């Protein structure tokens, strides 16, 4: 078992908003912040061991890492766009709603259907998807490992590792593909 | 956190405007005292100043020069109180070679300068570097201090501002030799910016100081984002893993006296400006590498999205054929006019820009087949005996040439 | 009509005590006396009470008089908190060691005996170790000064031996170094910051609980056994003042082997306290 | 408490710019009497000062010179009146063994002064000498001074500001003796702070007003934490006892126009500044023994365990391969404006000073070979017979040197 899989971070509420911010509400937040941490670690890891590629300037097999490197990173950081374009566009609706309506069940509601839409949209709730995409999370840790435990060329079966995942992230990668051909357009235009 | 390396004349001046255009931006006095309207701003100041118990903000830059005129003018300007005295260095008395030796000689008390700034900074990110490649004292002085730290210093970022000499204006007469060596150092330890006279006054046509002043406009919004924290692209490592030689257009370049038209500028109609060769202030189907657009002010998604759409269908641009760019968005300083209701800036990694070195090459090969001016480095100690440094430099630029 | 009155009265409870009876003066004056904080006055306390070593040093006419004595050399005090300093015994000792058992307790009146508890009794255990802390800085001095007048006498017997107290000096200086840096300064810039009724006496047990951090605590307690074979050694090498240089020469190696095991239970006691971290930074600085 | 004792032209200016520093730092007036903001001080006075039924301040010094010309314009200064007549002493009429000769001629009314300064205070810690090797005044007299009193009180410290002649300007023609003769009488007596004009001025630059204003300083910052009592180090002998020849350096030895550049000055930088030779005021792997840093204004003792553990990661300092430094604090006086957001003082034992004395012997076995200057020695008792004075002072300074 992994720390970061148990990782959390709660909120002692005061009083008024006690009524507002119960203990369910706050605990769909917090699945959010498991899973934006998650891509947040990839991305924050995948980026060093490129700030190390290029770093490693002074194999005609090794030039394979950036090959991938680079499709693990465009379907990754793109991936961490829509999230921008997710958050700063729900929110911007759910702080429109509050300062429109005079009435206070409108919030409750308002803010509840905002909430809805984060597990909706960050394809969360969708499984197929999120059982598909969580292959990729830790398939880079793999990856971004295998650059870092070494400074040689990919001999000591490295190389017999490395084409291992790519018949199987690029299979991922197509697999995925066909996942998506309501809410995936925005996404998929991107990666397109 | 960061550092700035300023040499030269060249690298004076542009350190001057960069941090009046830095001082700007954030709010910051010209003595270093904070305005009362930004008492209680957000922006992040850390990055490049570091503010002091007199509640002033000192630069994180060190003004290097062999010679005292440009530095005292500085320090009579309305900025001078700004500066840290004990960081500026002055020689106490137009070559690479000569610029070099100094810069043997002179190793101990540079680095002890830059010792006791960087033992200021918890998190130290990178270096960055402004000269030209051109003149004696930018040239050499460059190419000793990036030498000696990327030896001393091999987990840090080097980041350069680099002038290039103009070519079709026939300014140094030795400059084949001074551009070609300090180019051998950019490539053996230079991590990551091109500029060029020629193609900057060209733009700035169709005094120095407007000159650098775009210049200083091109770093800042380079650093926007890493000083305005966000989402994403907090770091510059962030900025280098998505493009790893570059290139730089920004597209509201317009006068104060040019806000007249006030064009409905969308983003998409930026990012399209950024693409052409017009923009790109620098002078075989040569094809990109890399391409980022770092977009000021408000900016929907949704219209990102459509533009790239848009101009991947209108396929104005082309790719390597071997491998699989990149919008960035920030928020502008709350203070300075926004004149602009969308605005944007692009850096690119293209093949074209091997061209400038077929040039020199082919300006230095027009030279050392003659022993043009070669009497002044035969002085200096390291090209004393012999000159087989000029011809290792000469073969690594063919080098990249030839992996272009 | 009842929370709008008793925030009134509390309020106007709390200020009744700082405003006219000064309980902010108390804890910053108690500390000048029993934590030894103020200098020339444990310095002159201690100093007078070492140059002594049974039935003398025991009777109310010397050690109740040595603290009026002390006093006027304190050039900070003899106010009227600066009364009320009774140094008093709690034990009769029959006759090397690191021991001289002796507590100073302050006193109260009514309305400030309320909240400065009389088992805030603590004081005096935390005394009776930094009292013992100077007996290794005076003896070591003393040493350090008899040597001086044996100075011709220039041979590697002489110089080898003073290299011994420059090398078991510096680790005196430097577990003092730390109580002078968690039980003064920085346990007291809580309570100091944290203050500005009920409250008053947790933040007053929270600010002594001093001994935590102190080394006191039977938690940590195997670290502070190891302390005394160290001051112990110290002691001995005070006796021997080169007729008997091999005598000596002996003792010293026990004292680096017992240092050198002391870096090893703290660290192993790393990994069950964020307080002795920095101890190890401490001790260690350029070894291992 | 504590006495000091200072000789020739050298020592009497040491100690005129000492006591004008103490009065600027303690809030004495020029007269001895106290300033009204200064009623109600903590400071603690006795140290260097001792109180008078008229309410003035006399301080604990005595005057001796075989001139009087220094000594007059001192009573001509507006602080004549603040020293005590009694205890000055003027020779009513170049040369250490003339010097040695009057000091045995001498004797008693100078121990008159002595004792009945010493019966003045209940506990005495040590003595203070400032005085130069060079001089004839100085060195012989400091050294019949130093042996008496080593005789007489065998149970009080003795410390020294010794001022060592300038070599790489060739100014006391018969320097070597007299130098050579010093040092044989502070090794065979001295319980402990080396001077050099040669570095002193070399910092000064990059009159002998300003050079003792710093020599002053250098003391005064070294007694600060005996002047302020605090927790730790609260007496001279826990500063000998974590030490124990010694070299000095401070970190705001800035002008009093210097301070436009008002650096943000942490704890780190100063300490790490202590350390480089350049700060050291004084001009084989040779190492250290002992290093000291007393540090005045606010300090967070976790930025001192981060500098300490950084510099001992960064292995900047060379120790003993034989024997297992100490970062003490102080307070600065309430007066004197705090220019400086962290000050730093450091002094060190190193093994490299022994290079001074085989320097000086160099200069002394380059004389005794041809019997130079001479005739001036024989005329003297002490020398009058033959020089195994010489030899013996010589082979004690080779021992130590062996020792070193």
């Amino acid at each position: 078992a992994s720390g970061w899989a148990a990782l959390g971070l709660s909120y002692k509420v005061q009083w008024p908003l006690h009524i507002l911010f119960t203990p369910a509400v706050l605990e769909k937040y917090n699945v959010v912040f498991k899973y934006l941490l998650s891509v947040r670690r990839v991305q924050a890891e995948l980026q060093h061991c490129w700030a190390l590629q290029m770093q490693r300037k002074h194999q005609t097999d090794a030039i394979k890492w950036r090959l991938r490197n680079h499709m693990a990173f465009l379907v990754d950081n793109l991936q961490y766009y829509l999230q921008v374009d997710v958050l700063e566009s729900q929110f911007s609706q759910l702080l429109h709603q509050i300062n429109s309506t005079r009435d206070f069940e409108s919030i409750r509601l308002a803010h509840d259907h905002f909430l809805s839409n984060l597990l909706a949209q960050s394809f969360i709730l969708l499984k197929p998807v999120f059982h598909c995409l969580n292959e990729i999370l830790d398939l880079c840790h793999s990856f971004c490992s295998l650059v870092s435990q070494n400074l040689g060329p990919l001999d000591e079966r490295g190389a017999a590792q490395l084409s291992i995942l790519v018949k199987g992230f690029s299979r991922q990668s197509s697999l995925l593909f066909k996942i998506l051909s309501n809410s995936d357009l925005a996404q998929l235009l991107l990666r397109l | 956190e960061i550092i700035t390396l300023q040499l030269g004349q060249c690298g004076n001046q542009i350190g001057f405007e960069f941090w009046k255009q830095l001082c700007a931006e954030h709010g910051i006095s010209p003595e270093g005292i904070v305005e009362e309207f930004a008492t209680e701003g957000t922006d992040r100041k850390d990055v490049f100043f570091y503010q002091a118990d007199d509640e002033h903000y000192i630069p994180r830059a060190v003004l290097l020069d062999l010679e005292p005129r440009v530095i005292h003018s500085i320090l009579n300007s309305p900025y001078a109180k700004l500066y840290n005295p004990e960081n500026i260095y002055l020689s106490e008395h137009n070559n690479w070679a000569s610029g070099f030796s100094q810069g043997e000689k002179i190793h101990e008390d540079i680095f002890d300068i830059i010792d006791r700034e960087a033992d200021g900074s918890d998190s130290l990110e990178g270096f960055v570097l402004c000269h030209s490649i051109a003149g004696g004292t930018g040239s050499g002085l460059g190419s000793y201090l990036l030498e000696r730290l990327n030896d001393r210093y091999p987990k840090k970022l080097v980041q350069t501002y680099s002038v290039f000499p103009n070519q079709d204006e026939m300014d140094v007469v030795v400059q084949p030799y001074n551009s070609l060596l300090t180019l051998k150092r950019l490539t053996q330890n230079a991590d990551c910016v091109v500029l060029d006279n020629t193609a900057l006054n060209r733009i700035a046509t169709d005094s120095f100081s407007q000159i650098n002043q775009l210049v200083s406009t091109i770093m800042s919004a380079s650093t926007t984002t890493l000083r305005y924290p966000g989402y994403m692209n907090n770091d510059l490592i962030g900025l280098i893993a998505s493009l790893i030689f570059l290139m730089t257009g920004y597209t509201p370049l317009t006068t104060d006296q040019s806000v007249a038209s006030v064009r409905k500028t969308t983003v998409l109609d930026v990012m399209r400006r950024l693409l052409q060769p017009k923009n790109v202030m620098v002078s075989t189907n040569h094809c990109y590498i890399a391409i980022l657009n770092i977009i000021q002010g408000e900016v929907d998604p949704t219209q990102v999205h459509k533009s790239l759409q848009r101009i991947r269908e209108r396929k104005l641009a082309n790719f390597i054929p071997w491998g699989p760019i990149q919008v960035a968005l920030s928020r502008k300083s709350p203070y300075l006019p926004s004149a602009h209701r969308v605005s944007g800036l692009m850096m690119a990694n293209h093949t074209s820009i091997s061209s400038l070195f077929e040039r020199t090459c082919r300006q230095y090969d027009k030279l050392r087949k003659r022993e043009a001016f070669l009497e002044q480095f035969r002085k200096e100690d390291m090209f004393k005996d012999n000159f087989d440094e000029m011809d290792t430099s000469r073969e690594i630029v063919q080098q990249l040439i030839d992996e272009y | 009509p009842l929370a709008a009155h008793i925030s009134l009265v509390n309020k106007a409870a709390v200020d009744y005590f700082f405003v006219e009876l000064h309980l902010e003066a108390h804890y910053e004056a108690l500390r000048h006396f029993l934590l030894m904080e103020d200098g020339e006055f444990a310095q002159s306390l201690s100093d007078l009470l070492f140059e002594k070593l049974p039935g003398e040093l025991l009777n109310p006419l010397v050690l109740n008089s040595v603290l009026s004595k002390a006093l006027q050399c304190s050039l900070h005090g003899d106010t009227p908190h600066a009364s009320n300093l009774s140094l008093a015994l709690k034990y009769l000792p029959e006759v090397p060691d690191v021991l001289s058992c002796l507590e100073l307790r302050y006193k109260v009146d009514w309305p400030l005996n309320i909240v400065i508890t009389e088992g805030c009794s603590k004081y005096s255990g935390v005394f009776s170790f930094l009292l013992q802390l100077k007996l290794m800085m005076w003896a070591l001095k003393d040493v350090c000064f008899h040597l001086k007048r044996t100075a011709m006498a220039g041979s590697v017997q002489f110089r080898q031996l003073q290299l011994f107290k420059h090398e078991m000096q510096h680790f005196v200086k430097v577990i003092q170094g730390y109580i002078a840096n968690q039980i003064l300064h920085v346990t007291w810039c809580e309570f100091r910051a944290r203050l500005a009724l009920e409250e008053i006496q947790r933040a007053h047990a929270e600010y002594l609980h001093a001994v935590f951090r102190g080394l006191l605590t039977e938690k940590a307690a195997p670290v502070m056994n190891v302390i005394h074979s160290i001051f112990s050694l110290v002691l001995k090498f005070r006796s021997q003042l080169h007729p008997n240089f091999a005598l000596m020469q002996q003792s010293y190696n026990t004292f680096k082997y017992y240092s050198h095991f002391l870096f090893k239970v703290v660290t192993k006691l790393v990994n069950r306290q964020p307080h002795l971290e920095d101890f190890l930074l401490r001790i260690n600085f350029n070894n291992y």
